[PDB]
């Protein structure tokens, strides 16, 4: 990872524009749930 | 069978229409969605010893911005397209004064013919397409993401924003199926937008070189 | 693998193989599966009926008596039809030794040097455990016919292929044989 | 983005545990009416979303890159920090928010 | 389907055309002997290759100590109660675990399947 | 692993012998030799191998 | 209603088709013009094909062979009686429908057998033991992963396919 | 169906071998093909490669000098009937015939009409052969083949028909696509291969539809078939997916295969590492294997390339061409 | 034969299903038989070392032994050992403990 937050090799060729497509390291992340994917439309409207 | 080959011609015409729409040319909506029965009514029902003889399937299309771009498509009669057939097609290209064309070969053309396509390349753009390749649209596959062709000003703005040279971009070959579908050439940059598992959306730029 | 009862002739092995019918060609498709033999100190393979005729058995009925022990079994003869057709153009015994003698370690300058060299290969280096001297070539024909007969039984599926990891098929070289 | 309806997604900040921590720190009583305004919730979520920066710059390409990089986390944040769930489920106060 | 040899030099006879009498003949390739063909068929192969394995069972297997033997099925000719049984006992034998029965009686050897 | 092995407790390795008395006994008890054989008799007779060498046939 | 023609092949096919209808004396039994019926069949075949080529010839010969055979007599009876119209009889789709009842029965039975011939893939393990806690259905499969290691022991993870519920063996 | 998994599958994906051990297509179906097992069987027969040996019961060369001789006791009736009407054939004919019998179990299974087979064996070769055939009423289902009617107008004949008979059993395609040996059928019990649709009420619903699993890869022809789903049909062969669809598609496919071979064991790895590996493999527009032939053909320095695999040959080439080293 | 298998395949599948169901049932009975003071159960429940299949193999049934993912092959002529009789496909002959 270079200082433009791009991921480059020794030839300075761009492999990824951001690391992991989001620019986040792998230590601070956790499994979560969206809670907006797969309720029915009526239930989603009532809940939100 | 004859019905199978009629279906083959209809499906390959639909793929040509989708390709011409995706390349930026002007096609009608009903031309985009033709049914098998409508195609049979328009062109004939039995192509063997019958009306649709692979000659009347040539299509006139023009670009949206410029009405004089005037790209054609051609369906050669013989399965093995040669220098004689390509010379006839290029001479015809010369009197109707157009610059770009597609050739839909049945199975394959001769190496001398495909070299003559390279020799004729600067003045006239000739692209080889097999009938097996065009039997389905590869851009509708779930593996293939969306490809957008970038303009020169957009490429210049991109390289100025990221402070990059053209060498440092990822590459895509000119013989790539998507590259040949879009008719892209060397030096142009294609823009790929794909869904991301971690960030939702990710945009990748690839140089055709 | 054949040895002269652990007294001399350290390594002497023979391969009798049946080539596959998957070969793509006009000649390959018509014949079927031929049977070939690989002999020691010979550069390339030899057809199996050439070796039998080189031992002095000229008529193919005498060849098939040593290979097939019951002529009333019909399925056995179709596996040896292309072997006879491949070796059809050689009929005389000394021609067969000339055929084998052309494929030695070095080709002989004279023809009779090749025939003499092919004869001593079939005496000394061809199955030494059966015999080495004089009229043991008659005993060599039965064992060579037995090897072909065992090859046909595995090809017909009437016997199971031998597995190499069976340790009854192994011998232990102790200090005696080692020294 | 997600066919087959799979909701288990790896994301940096654990918003449910952060809400629980806020409830325990600020002694939130879930059986009393709150003093948190939904407009304050919406404006705070918007101003927080403007502060999670991955790609800098005011170029349109930079703005598109920022939106694409922070899309999934912003969707999760707006879903779990919405005004109805703040009023009815978590019942936070202004200081806790 | 069978192979017949020459009666002069004991070589293999080959089938060939008799173009005037319009009859199949077998002739030796190494001499001039010719023999009229009675079967009038030359080449045949059974692709499914279904064969009765009872012809491939030697009657001597009744003396094997390792084969199992049963008492429920008697022999058909001599009516002996004891008889050994075994499976197909060969490779490329398609898919069947069918038992083959051999009577273990002296001066017998009748073979039957069930 | 699996390439270096040890003998069992009561396992014994044969030391070797000469097949001449066995050949003499076999010849004295029938065992028609391959020189005196007719090829029609091999079908219904048991083949006899001594140290891997086919020496004759037998009928009992 | 048979349009006559001067083609030798056409009239010869008509007369073999008539002689095919002569088999079994069912034309005597019914009382129908077998020559006119065969001419009608041949005319309908010529309308279908518009040629005297291979498809014309082998279609005619297939109809002749399906007429003269003795194991399917009621087909000839229904053709001569008028139960099967001639224009339909010209276009019967080979033996899938122009057949006797026993051949159709064994074709259906072997069509049911080639179900069991070519499913394969050995997909389901067929547990059918654990009852679900959400949809209460026992059609489930189990998973054996995470062998040995420091902490995690082998715990069977069972999934119900119909409702998607997953519950640990515990 | 057996699938290679673990270290050998990982080695295949990393090396990008041109011949995997078990290359397969999952094939999805459209319309009523996905619901009716009869129509799915029709698609099965359309895709599976069928050689004439698979439908032939047994084959025999007879010698009938006369078409009215008929040394076979049963064929005399219809063989006259095709000689009652001599069609497209000179009555002068060679006396050597080849008659085959076709098994009924393998006939209705693959849904071939014998009229179609006689068309395929003739039009595939041309006017060089003659075939006379039956209807299926007889319990012995017979097709008899003769040589040139016009030859009599080397190689002999018996050798020639044996050369013909051994070629029909090997490489004559009657149905299906070659390099596809055997294709299966199953209703998927896992939501990964089931069809996921969003209902009108808005909840995710899984539908059981028939899918096909093959052995061998022809992705171009399978996708070009009218009956499959073009959107969702995919293989596990990296090179054919590349050459058919493109570099982005093969990057996504490589990511999917790596995730499958990792998560089959129940283990989990973060997405960033798989994404980085796939991006490094597909960065330069072609499949760059993690081998000497993939790594040492890059634009990296000679000192980078000498520490991996071939050490001295790299320095030979660099000294011969005078290649500088930027030392990054 | 079961859908999509030969006679050998369906026979081996049926016998392996019977043996695996027997091993699972015996293991479930053995695990139900354990008291609350059982040290094996303490070790397994804590997750420090051991597993339920280890408990089952200690107490009730070791189970079927497999070589190359398959039941014990006939290394001799159509028998696994000289102590067994020829063409014996029973559980004792083919390696079920
Ligand atoms: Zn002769
Ligand atoms: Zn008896
Ligand atoms: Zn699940
Ligand atoms: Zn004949």
């Amino acid at each position: 990872v270079k200082y433009d937050a791009t991921v480059r090799n020794s030839i300075n060729q761009v492999v990824q524009l951001r690391y992991g497509e989001d620019g986040l390291a792998g230590e601070s992340v956790e499994f979560q749930n969206l809670a907006t994917l797969k309720p029915s439309n009526k239930a989603f409207e009532k809940k939100f | 069978d004859d019905e199978e080959e009629t279906y083959r011609l209809w499906k390959i015409r639909k793929t040509i229409m989708q390709l011409c729409h995706d390349r930026g040319y002007l096609v009608t909506q009903d031309g985009l969605d033709q049914t098998l029965e409508e195609f049979k009514a328009q062109f004939g029902g039995k192509p063997s010893e019958g009306r649709p003889r692979r000659t009347d399937l040539t299509v006139l299309v023009a670009h949206n911005d410029d009405p004089t771009d005037q790209m054609f498509v051609f369906f050669p009669e013989e399965p093995k397209v040669g220098i004689k057939t390509i010379k006839v097609y290029c001479q015809r290209m010369q009197e109707e004064n157009i610059t770009r064309a597609l050739i839909v070969v049945q199975q394959g053309m001769t190496p001398s013919a495909k070299q003559s396509l390279v020799d004729m390349a600067p003045k006239y753009i000739l692209e080889q397409f097999l009938q097996q390749e065009l039997l389905i649209n590869i851009t509708e596959h779930e593996l293939v993401p969306e490809h957008v062709v970038m303009t020169k000003e957009e490429v210049t703005e991109l390289l100025a924003r990221y402070k990059l040279r053209e060498n440092q971009l990822p590459r895509i070959q000119a013989g790539d199926p998507v590259a040949r579908y879009f008719g892209i050439k060397r030096g142009q940059v294609v823009k790929i937008i794909r869904p991301s598992e971690t960030a939702g959306r990710y945009i990748t730029y690839r140089l055709v070189q | 693998r054949s040895c002269l009862e652990n007294s001399s002739r350290p390594t002497s092995t023979i391969w009798v193989s049946m080539l596959a019918r998957g070969g793509q060609g006009a000649k390959k498709s018509a014949i079927g599966q031929r049977i070939v033999a690989t002999l020691p100190y010979i550069k390339q393979e030899v057809p199996i009926i050439i070796v039998f005729r080189a031992l002095g058995f000229v008529s193919d009925r005498d060849i098939l008596e040593h290979i097939i022990y019951d002529f009333e079994d019909p399925e056995m003869m179709e596996m040896v039809k292309p072997s006879l057709d491949e070796a059809f153009v050689i009929q005389e015994q000394n021609v067969a030794l000339n055929f084998i003698g052309s494929r030695g370690a070095k080709p002989g300058v004279t023809k009779e040097k090749r025939i003499k060299y092919a004869k001593e290969v079939l005496q000394k280096e061809m199955l030494p455990h059966v015999g080495v001297s004089d009229f043991c070539e008659t005993k060599k024909a039965y064992f060579l016919g037995y090897m072909v007969h065992r090859l046909l039984l595995a090809a017909l599926g009437r016997r199971e292929l031998d597995d190499r990891d069976h340790y009854g098929n192994k011998r232990l070289d102790l200090a005696g044989p080692l020294l | 983005i997600f066919p087959t309806g799979d909701s288990k997604v790896v994301l940096p900040c654990n918003l449910l545990r952060m809400i629980w921590n806020a409830q325990k720190i600020f002694h939130i009583n879930p059986r009393l009416p709150s003093d948190l305004h939904p407009i304050k919730v919406v404006e705070g979520v918007k101003e927080l979303s403007k502060k999670l920066v991955i790609v800098n710059g005011d170029d349109p390409l930079s703005r598109q890159a920022q939106e694409n990089a922070t899309l999934l986390f912003n969707i999760h944040l707006r879903s779990t920090l919405c005004s109805r769930r703040m009023a009815e489920e978590f019942r936070l106060s202004g200081e806790a928010f | 389907v069978g192979i017949r040899f020459c009666q002069e030099c004991n070589n293999m006879l080959y089938p060939k055309e008799d173009k005037e009498n319009r009859i199949l003949l077998y002739a030796c390739r190494n001499c001039d002997y010719q023999q009229e063909a009675d079967n009038s068929c030359i080449y045949v192969n059974k692709i499914t290759h279904e064969v009765d394995e009872l012809t491939q069972i030697i009657a001597d297997v009744s003396q094997d100590p390792t084969l199992p033997r049963t008492e429920d099925h008697p022999c058909q000719k001599c009516g002996h109660k004891e008889a050994v049984f075994f499976q197909s006992h060969s490779a490329r034998a398609e898919d069947a675990m069918r038992l083959y029965y051999v009577c273990t009686a002296p001066h017998c050897g009748h073979r039957w399947t069930e | 692993v699996g390439l270096v092995k040890n003998l069992a407790l009561m396992a014994y390795i044969s030391v070797g012998s000469q097949p001449s008395p066995i050949l003499e006994f076999l010849e004295e008890w029938s065992m028609e030799n391959l020189e005196e054989i007719s090829p029609a008799a091999i079908a219904d007779a048991t083949k006899i191998f001594v140290n891997g060498c086919w020496v004759g046939i037998h009928k009992d | 209603r048979a349009p006559s023609t001067s083609d030798s092949v056409r009239l010869k096919c008509r007369e073999m088709l008539a002689a095919a209808l002569r088999t079994g004396d069912d034309y005597i039994a019914i009382g129908a013009d077998e020559e006119e019926l065969g001419s009608q069949i041949e005319e309908a075949i010529y309308q279908e094909i518009r040629n005297t080529d291979m498809k014309y010839k082998n279609r005619v010969r297939s109809r002749i062979s399906n007429l003269k055979d003795a194991k399917n007599p009621n087909l000839r009876k229904n053709v001569l009686c008028g139960n099967i119209p001639p224009d339909l009889f010209a276009r019967m789709t080979a033996e899938e429908m122009a057949s006797d009842e026993l051949k159709e029965m064994r074709k259906n039975l072997t069509k049911e057998a080639i179900r069991e011939h070519q499913m394969a893939k050995t997909g389901g393990t067929q547990t059918d033991l654990f009852t679900c806690g959400k949809c209460k259905k026992k059609n489930c499969t189990y998973t054996q992963v995470q062998t040995r290691s420091a902490d995690e022991p082998m715990t069977t993870f069972v999934v119900c396919n119909e409702c998607g519920n997953r519950w640990k063996f515990c | 169906k057996n699938v290679t998994l673990g270290v050998p599958r990982l080695k295949e994906l990393i090396n990008i071998s041109k011949k995997p051990k078990t290359p397969s297509l999952t094939v999805f179906l459209l319309g009523q093909s996905a619901r009716d097992a009869e129509r799915a069987k029709d698609i099965l027969c359309r895709l599976e490669h069928t050689t004439l040996r698979k439908v032939t019961a047994n084959t025999a060369i007879y010698y009938d000098p006369n078409p009215q001789s008929t040394v076979v006791a049963e064929d005399q009736e219809w063989v006259n009937v095709y000689y009652e009407m001599p069609d497209f054939d000179v009555a002068r004919i060679s006396p050597w015939l080849l008659r085959v019998e076709l098994d009924r179990k393998h006939m209705t299974d693959r849904k071939l009409t014998m009229e179609q087979i006689a068309e395929k064996i003739n039009a595939g070769f041309g006017d060089d052969l003659n075939c006379i055939f039956n209807d299926d009423n007889a319990e012995k289902l017979v097709l008899r083949i003769r040589i040139m009617n016009s030859d009599e107008n080397k190689m002999d004949d018996d050798v020639f028909l044996r050369c013909i008979e051994s070629n029909m059993l090997t490489d004559m395609t009657l149905q299906g696509i070659e390099q596809i040996s055997k294709v299966y059928m199953h209703l998927p019990q896992t939501d990964n291969k089931k069809k996921i649709i969003i209902t009108e009420d808005g909840e995710f619903k899984a539908l059981q539809e028939w899918i096909l699993e093959t052995d061998g890869v022809s992705l171009m022809r399978v996708l070009s078939e009218k009956d499959v789903d073009p959107v969702r049909t995919t293989s596990n062969d990296i090179v054919e997916i590349f050459t058919v669809l493109g570099i982005e598609a093969v990057r996504k496919a490589l990511e999917r295969e790596l995730y499958h071979v990792i998560s089959f064991d129940g283990s989990y790895v973060n997405y960033r590492h798989l994404a980085l590996l796939c991006d490094t493999m597909t960065c330069r527009g072609h499949l760059m294997a993690i081998t000497r032939h993939g790594v040492n053909r890059q634009d990296t320095g000679p000192l980078m390339k000498c520490s991996f695999e071939e050490t001295v040959d790299v320095l030979m080439e660099a000294a011969a061409h005078g290649e500088s080293d930027p030392m990054k | 034969p079961t859908p999509g298998n030969t006679l050998r395949q369906t026979f081996e599948n049926q016998v392996n299903r019977i043996l695996n169901d027997a091993r699972d049932k015996t293991g479930s009975s053995a695990q139900k038989s354990l008291s609350e003071y059982n040290n094996f159960k303490s070790m397994v429940v804590s997750g420090a070392k051991g597993s339920k299949i280890n408990i089952s193999q200690v107490i009730a049934v070791v189970g079927q032994q497999n070589v190359e993912g398959k039941r014990i092959p006939f290394g001799f002529k159509h028998r696994t050992l000289p102590h067994f009789i020829k063409d014996d496909y029973g559980p004792e002959s083919r390696g079920f403990v």
